[PDB]
RNA sequence: GUCCUUUUGUGCGGCCUCG
């Protein structure tokens, strides 16, 4: 037989932490808990127990200029991005910036080549996919007044039609929420639209 | 091992034509899963001929051992690894050995040698019916893609031509 | 199974194999099994025992 | 143990005369022994006994 | 076997929901509650007749909880096997335990002690079936077998058949 | 090409994002990683994806 | 989750051989029995339903809510992907996939003509729906086939079978 | 589609065959100034999980595969006690170890081996055959049949007053002595590993 | 009795005990009494007189026990408590680079949802190890940099935008627990960056 | 590197408090 395998380094940390060195390495985003806040260092732990660092031009955004110490906690858990791993020591180097944590996504070297990838389908398909993020929620608005009517502005003309010159109803705007259209006859058969945009709202439905 | 592996077989005692058609069958497969082996054994070693036709004649000689004789892989390897390579002296006198099989390649020969009885048994029925048929002279396709037949898909597509064409006498025997 | 019946022969004549030949002599295996067998078992050999 | 301090007994289990005592504070300290476990398994100075 | 059933279901309402669409939103919560849904007394309900106009009454607003709670009376069309009964079937896949076929969402176990043993399993064969002289069952081809056992769970049902009697096996 | 369920199901985190819109693969290099051709396959059975 | 229209059944301590489900001796317990009651409380007979009838059923519901709910404006994959729930929507395409695959009549008129003979015949008025059920949906050809296949229908031998099975064999569309 | 598949699946059983043979094809380890397979001396250490309670464990195989002398030490490891204490066992007249091994839960361990080689380094211990004298040996031990072994109701049989740490121990030790045979007592569990 | 004769049937007759035997039908729900295999419930097959033989419930498999040993229960309503290793919705370290949670248990065995998807059936002594995770490492982050603790209900936006309460969490993974995925139990795991918090 | 915590008896008897 072969001789007794002896572990490496690769081999060592696989053992004491089951993270490979393919699941855990340059460039790859974690969420780790913060133990330490200082003016210059910050101290995380991971979820494995490697004790992550973070130096202060990798805490702060360039534009920021407030302490460290105002801007996290101890005990709070926030992303980070992998800089440098120490597969001995079991120490590891981490950035907070925008930059590392949020814009590396494709993690994975997938042969995107247009011969061999499908790469029109793809796009429409995220195209899609965010066609149907775009999808809100919406509904109607109650308002209580007397001379409030929940009608289209063809309705509130047909229904100030029976009415004579003078007299006012209320419906609610095309514009939003936010807007009140109110419609009073100026003539038979000659009616004017108002808008009148409401500000400090206590509610949707409020006034 | 050899008797749970052969478990399964109805019958496996093959008749001495029969016998060879498994060895050729074998020797074909072999062929076909080693051909980048074969490719670097034929570039390598081009000053000397035929390595093929010793590799057909270890591959077979394989097969007698684990059909006839019961040799396990370790045995074999252990115990029979001059069947299993091929030595010659060049041109400086230089002894050279050449490793013609290993022991992967005697499992893959025993996998082999287990497949074919399905395919054996298949070739049986199928020739069974045709004698059911009783065709008054011997049909040209039925033996040309019968005689070249070696996987049972093609063993399939015969007996649909057959159930086909000769539904009439299928019908007669019993859609 | 054989592994089983092998140690239950043995265990009869005595849990002791002096020889290899012991295998077919005894009638402990079959022909192609001690066949294969014979050179993948052995027995520790000590000069001291045996100066014959 | 309790929810209340044990900071104010002194090391023969006793509370001293002088000291300011609230509600739940302990002012005697008694244990009874109970047979230890499985945490024999390797506790080398926390194992309840 | 397809049946139709008068069916009954319970549901409450939250009050954040009080509002002039409250009977089709009952409606559409009535029908993603209920189609699809598999219940061992009952079987496998599939489709709700007039599922837009069912009468949902008047809901009970539950004291100390403020939800109201509706009574909602439909027919509905339910499928539902029976022991000692002959249905037809799909194989959907090939073991050496034996055969599992699909009738409608019920998936139907079939071992090989209840199998002719003249259908022997063939795994060299492309694709895996139960093979005889005269007949070969494999992935899709239709079978005809009779339910021996039903097995009720939680909110699935597991039928036994069989083809061991005449007028079964491969169709 | 890729059913509803598979339109869906897909993600990066799965495994069989690898091939999710794979084409022009030949069939002479899939021998050389049998993973990928096995993964297809079982994504073909659980109804995601299927193979032409 | 869904309850039946009957309830009660209340604890007793006589014990009854008819409580066990079984399709050969006709016993389909409480809640599947022969009489059933409505909404109203009136009385009501037993649906039974062949795949053809529940295929047009189905078909027509299933398009009449897709009718609705679009506005009122034959896939059957669009068709199943109008219903809401994933699991809901597996079912409804076993279910479609099954019946398309064993459709003896995919049309309105035949299925109507099959329900009529199968309803007004006058040796049918004794026969149980489940028995109608099974006859108009396993489509059988022969009376020994028929009663080894459903064991029910040995006892009613004054049911012209031969016949009526001539007739479904010859409603259904080779 | 049939066809890839069936070669497809050959391929991955062969590789799935070599990877087990580069698995279970160990030696056991070779004393330094003795001949290859000669079965060593095996002194384990583990705590567990490496918390605050939890004590270190001791287990000493000889060459002949018999169990002596398993030992509970009673203090925190990162102190000078644990240190004159397991100096005091090394160097012990009855115990004479030609290899350490150490493994454990998470990170901790590597405390644990750092202490053990330094104390190993500093204090010289050497390997006592009762001339050329050599240090003895500190390495991580792959302990993928050790935590099988101490569930396994025939470990649990076999040493029915010892703790689930004992029996991590003595499955560490066996591994160091024999790997095959360790392997080979998984029975069905063997297939769950990570091959 | 049950007879042809229907007077017969109407009569009640006290019998010893000594001289009966269990009438054991084809297609019936049975559960086991004593032996190796007790507390096992399934479908009667097989029915070779003394010896009878039954298509198991929780092993799903073919099981033959002798007549003697054999209950008529229609249901199986097996308890597992006091058993095994490993509670329900337990996250068990399956080997090396292996982790899942337990689905459904068993007498002998363990149903375990791996984090990929797949599932798997293990006995008990198979599985390497019960990951006790402390409660700080037991934390994670939406998509939107919002907290997300055990117990938080979150729904996804991705994919097929289920919502689900959070039952373990592992790495980026969250196992959730989800009233309306009757398929395993509730359980279906999904990548923490694939979910909001409500 | 260190920080880390949870709950209570029973059964009788007597003396009292406000009506």
């Amino acid at each position: 037989r072969r001789d007794f395998h002896i572990l490496n380094e690769a081999e060592i940390f696989q053992l004491l932490t089951r993270e490979t060195v393919d699941s855990f390495r340059k460039g790859m985003v974690i969420p780790v808990y913060v133990r330490k806040v200082e003016s210059s260092y910050m101290s995380v732990s991971t979820q494995s127990l490697i004790a992550g660092n973070i130096q202060r031009q990798d805490i702060l955004e360039p534009n920021d200029r407030r302490d460290p110490r105002e801007v996290y906690s101890v005990g709070q858990t926030v992303r980070a991005c992998i800089l440098d791993v120490d597969y001995y020591n079991f120490k590891c180097q981490l950035s907070l910036l925008r930059q590392f944590t949020e814009n590396q996504v494709a993690g994975l070297n997938v042969n995107r080549n247009p011969k061999f990838w499908d790469i029109e389908s793809e796009n429409r398909d995220r195209q899609e996919e965010i066609d149907k993020q775009r999808e809100e929620s919406r509904e109607s608005r109650v308002i209580k007044h007397p001379f409030f009517h929940n009608m289209k502005s063809k309705e509130a003309e047909d229904y100030l039609a029976a009415r004579p010159v003078g007299d006012v109803v209320i419906r609610p705007s095309s514009k939003g929420s936010n807007h009140i259209t109110i419609s009073w006859k100026v003539a038979p058969q000659l009616y004017q639209h108002i808008d009148v945009l409401e500000e400090n709202k206590d509610d949707a439905n409020a006034i | 091992r050899f008797q749970a592996y052969r478990k399964s077989i109805k019958n496996y005692k093959l008749s001495d034509v029969d016998y060879s058609n498994e060895r050729d069958w074998i020797v074909e497969q072999l062929k076909l899963e080693k051909r980048d082996f074969l490719q670097h054994l034929t570039q390598a070693h081009s000053s000397v001929a035929h390595l093929e036709e010793k590799f057909e004649a270890s591959v077979k000689k394989i097969v007698d051992f684990i059909a006839i004789e019961s040799f396990e892989v370790p045995f074999i390897w252990n115990h029979r690894r001059d069947y299993a390579l091929h030595t010659y002296n060049d041109d400086s006198n230089n002894t050279i050995i050449v490793k013609l099989l290993n022991e992967d390649d005697l499992w893959r020969i025993v996998q082999l040698d287990l497949d074919y009885h399905s395919i054996h048994d298949k070739k049986a029925a199928l020739s069974s019916i045709y004698k059911q048929l009783d065709l008054d002279v011997v049909d040209p396709t039925y033996e040309e893609f019968f005689g070249s037949a070696r996987t049972l898909s093609e063993l399939q597509d015969i007996d649909d031509y057959l159930t086909f064409n000769y539904s009439s006498q299928v019908k007669n025997l019993t859609s | 199974r054989k592994a089983a019946g092998l140690i239950q022969s043995i265990q009869r004549i005595g849990s002791n194999l002096v020889n290899r030949a012991h295998l077919i002599t005894e009638q402990l295996t079959s022909k192609t099994v001690f066949l294969n067998m014979a050179s993948f078992v052995y027995i520790v050999f000590d000069p001291d025992v045996e100066r014959n | 143990l309790k929810h209340g301090t044990y900071e104010k007994l002194d090391e023969d289990g006793l509370i001293a005369p002088g000291v300011r005592v609230s509600g739940d504070d302990i002012i005697i300290g008694k244990t009874t022994p109970i047979p230890p476990d499985t945490e024999e398994l390797g506790q080398r100075t926390k194992y309840h006994t | 076997m397809f049946f139709l059933k008068d069916l009954s279901l319970i549901l409450t309402l939250h009050p954040s929901y009080f509002g002039p669409q409250m009977n089709q939103y009952l409606r559409e919560k009535l029908l993603t509650d209920v189609e699809g849904t598999c219940t061992g007394q009952f079987g496998y309900i599939v489709t709700v007749l007039d599922g837009m106009n069912i009468d949902v009454g008047k809901g009970r607003i539950i004291p100390g909880s403020g939800s109201a709670e509706f009574e909602v009376k439909y027919r509905a069309v339910v499928w539902k096997p029976f022991k000692g009964e002959v249905v037809d079937a799909i194989v959907s896949n090939v073991s050496p335990i034996g055969f599992f076929a699909d009738v409608g969402p019920l998936n139907v176990f079939v071992s090989t002690r209840l199998i002719p043993d003249n259908l022997v399993y063939n795994p060299s064969n492309s694709p895996p079936a139960y093979m005889s002289n005269d007949e070969l069952i494999t992935k899709g081809s239709k079978v005809r077998l009779k339910v021996v056992g039903t097995r009720t769970d939680v909110n699935e049902i597991y039928a036994i058949g069989s083809i061991k009697e005449d007028f079964l096996g491969a169709i | 090409e890729l059913t509803e369920r598979g339109k869906l199901q897909i993600e990066p985190e799965s495994p069989y994002f690898d091939f999710k819109y794979a084409k022009n693969r030949p069939i002479s290099a899939l021998t050389a990683t049998p993973d990928l051709y096995l993964r297809m396959i079982q994504a073909e059975n659980d109804g995601l994806v299927n193979i032409k | 989750v869904s309850t039946s229209t009957v309830g009660a059944r209340r604890r007793r301590a006589k014990q009854q051989v008819d409580d066990e489900e079984n399709a050969t001796l006709l016993r389909l317990g409480p809640e599947f029995a022969l009489k059933q009651y409505d909404h109203d409380g009136n009385e009501h007979d037993l649906i039974a339903l062949s795949l053809s009838e529940s295929r047009l059923l189905i078909r027509e519901a299933l398009k009449a809510r897709s009718r609705a709910r679009n506005g009122g404006v034959i896939d059957d994959d669009e068709l199943a992907k109008v219903t809401s729930g994933a699991v809901a929507n597996g079912v409804v395409k076993k279910t479609l996939d099954y019946l398309n695959t064993f459709a003896r009549f995919k049309d309105e008129e035949t299925c109507t003509a099959v329900d009529q003979l199968l309803h007004n015949s006058s040796d049918c008025s004794v026969l149980h729906p489940f028995e109608i059920a099974q006859l108009s949906s396993l489509g059988c050809e022969d009376v020994d086939e028929a009663i080894t296949l459903i064991p029910s229908l040995a006892a009613k031998k004054e049911v012209n079978l031969q016949r009526i099975l001539d007739e479904l064999n010859r409603l259904e569309d080779p | 589609k049939e066809s890839i598949r069936r070669d497809c699946e050959r391929v991955l059983y062969f590789q799935v065959k070599n990877s087990f043979t580069k698995k279970i094809d160990q030696a056991p380890y070779q004393p330094p100034t003795y001949a290859k397979g000669t079965i060593p001396r095996v002194l384990t250490l583990s705590f567990g999980e490496g918390n605050r309670g939890d004590a270190v464990l001791g287990v000493f195989m000889d060459d002949s595969g018999d169990v002596k002398s398993q030992i509970k030490f009673d203090e925190d490891f990162q102190s000078r006690d644990f240190s004159d204490s397991l100096t005091r066992y090394i160097k012990s007249n009855n115990i004479n170890p030609d290899i350490i091994g150490i493994s454990g839960f998470n990170i901790h361990t590597k405390k644990l081996f750092d202490k053990v080689n330094e104390l190993v380094n500093e204090e010289r211990l050497t390997i006592e055959y009762d001339s050329d004298k050599h240090l003895i040996r500190v390495i991580y031990v792959n302990d993928e049949t050790a935590r099988l072994y101490q569930h396994s109701s025939k470990s649990s049989a076999e040493y029915p007053n010892r703790p689930q740490l004992a029996k991590y121990c003595i499955g560490l030790a066996k591994y160091i002595q024999s790997p095959l045979l360790e392997y080979l007592a998984l029975d069905e569990s063997m297939y769950s590993l990570h091959i | 009795l049950h007879s042809d004769d229907d007077t017969i049937n109407s009569e009640t007759v006290e019998i010893p005990t000594s001289d009966l035997r269990k009438i054991f039908n084809v297609g019936d729900h049975v559960r086991v009494i004593h032996g190796k295999h007790t507390d096992d419930t399934g479908l009667i097959v097989e029915v070779n007189g003394d010896k009878v033989e039954f298509i198991s419930n929780q092993t799903k498999r073919t099981v033959i026990v002798f007549s003697n040993y054999l209950i008529k229960s229609t249901d199986s309503t097996v308890s597992i408590n006091e058993s095994g290793r490993f509670e329900l919705h337990d996250l068990v370290q399956v080997n090396s680079d292996l982790v899942g949670i337990v689905i459904r248990a068993q007498k002998d065995s363990f149903d375990v949802l791996c984090s990929d998807g797949k599932l798997l059936s293990l006995p008990p002594v198979s599985i390497y190890s019960k990951l006790n995770l402390n409660p700080n490492q037991q934390i994670a982050i939406d998509s939107n940099g919002v907290e997300v603790k055990v117990g938080d209900t979150v729904r996804e936006f991705t994919g097929e935008r289920r919502q689900g309460t959070i039952l373990h969490v592992y790495r980026n993974f969250l196992f959730l627990r989800s009233r309306e995925i009757v398929e395993n139990q509730g359980v279906f795991v999904t990548s923490s960056n694939r979910v909001k918090t409500i």
